[PDB]
């Protein structure tokens, strides 16, 4: 099944932050309607913060994280969870090796925000 | 197919 | 029912990271066996990352995030979820007023690291 | 925090469904629109489903769960999680003792159907 | 990344039940340390419980679910989500055809019992 795509609720403020655990620089792309709303890169085995920012869902809602390790996808894996019917979490893990650890790069998505 | 459950 | 507290695996590295969103300004504390492992603060409308530790959950794996507010306790709000039988995420939200949006300080911990 | 309540998506049938593990009698009430849709009433210590039935999320979406056992409310736990941004639980535990074993009865709704 | 496979305490009672979905018939294997445990199959598109059964975790803890219909194997989706600390489910999504609803077989497995 399709992982690390979410529909938020349109045109609202969300937060994204992505930590690394591998050997492997992690690039990761934030993309809001398919088209690149961040990108974070980084090296760390310790789950450093390589990147957080504020973004829009935009007028279509929809949100996409993708992984990639020197050119070569990763593996994802993801799901939405929500907390008291307000709070919002889409998780995101991914695999860049044969470890299947899943935490070479991790991704959070929250909202809403403010 | 139809009509007598023929199908998937 | 009780939240923010979580068992983690014995002797095992995981980060917690907080965000803010609120007018108050935010405290949030991590036990970890009843000590108190890491503390956070900061005040933010836009989801700021107040703190990001590595830590490990020790000889127990007992961890219990805290939040309040000027010395006020915030009411609490989490669940842990798996992906792939080994991706680990234990997320709290937390509320400091009346509007009940939960977001107020939300702390994520995740595992395994490396 | 509120618990047991869920948005749903507005004129979508969903499946609710209630085990019980408890001595005591368990009466789960499902309320959508804030009007009482179902009620499911039975007693087990090996989680017997003590109702099952297929329900509309109506023109409001809101839907709540409510647990007693002979008479008096029982604390509920409650979340929503999503896979592949498409497949919707909506869980439900509850507590009627001491024991904080919260799975006295026990809801599960699920959507989409069909 | 691998799914519908779950790690449970050891020698735990856990209830396991299937829903389905689909114009196709459903079949349900539950295997507990690689041995079938539980077969449920049935044709639903109005999420009829196919099966509800309670079984032991063993000595090994590991469940696996697997969906097929006809003998082909469905794509399965899946996490494990803790309330409180304490109450566990574990859930399958799977889906035999193109429309990738995800629900054709749904399997909620949760614990304790009792
Ligand atoms: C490359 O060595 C593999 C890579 O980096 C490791 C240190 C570890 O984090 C592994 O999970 C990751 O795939
Ligand atoms: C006021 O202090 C309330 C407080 O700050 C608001 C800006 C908003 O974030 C609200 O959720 C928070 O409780
Ligand atoms: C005791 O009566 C309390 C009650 O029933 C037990 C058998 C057990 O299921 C417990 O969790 C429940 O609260
Ligand atoms: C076969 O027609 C497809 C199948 O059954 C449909 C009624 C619908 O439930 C679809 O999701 C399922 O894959
Ligand atoms: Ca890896
Ligand atoms: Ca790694
Ligand atoms: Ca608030
Ligand atoms: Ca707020
Ligand atoms: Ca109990
Ligand atoms: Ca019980
Ligand atoms: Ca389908
Ligand atoms: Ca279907």
């Amino acid at each position: 099944a399709t992982q690390g795509v979410f529909t938020l609720p349109a045109n609202t403020r969300f937060g994204v932050t992505a930590f690394a655990n591998s050997s492997g620089t992690q690039t990761v792309n934030v993309l809001v309607n398919n088209e690149t709303a961040a990108t974070f890169s980084g090296q760390s085995t310790n789950n450093a913060v390589i990147g957080t920012q504020v973004l829009n869902s935009g007028s279509s809602g929809k949100v996409q994280v993708q992984v990639s390790v020197n050119g070569r996808p990763s593996d994802l894996v993801s799901a939405q969870v929500i907390l008291t019917n307000e709070l919002n979490f889409a998780l995101v893990g991914s695999e860049d090796g044969t470890d299947n650890d899943y935490n070479d790069a991790v991704v959070v998505i929250n909202w809403p925000l403010g | 197919k139809p009509x007598c459950x023929a199908x998937k």
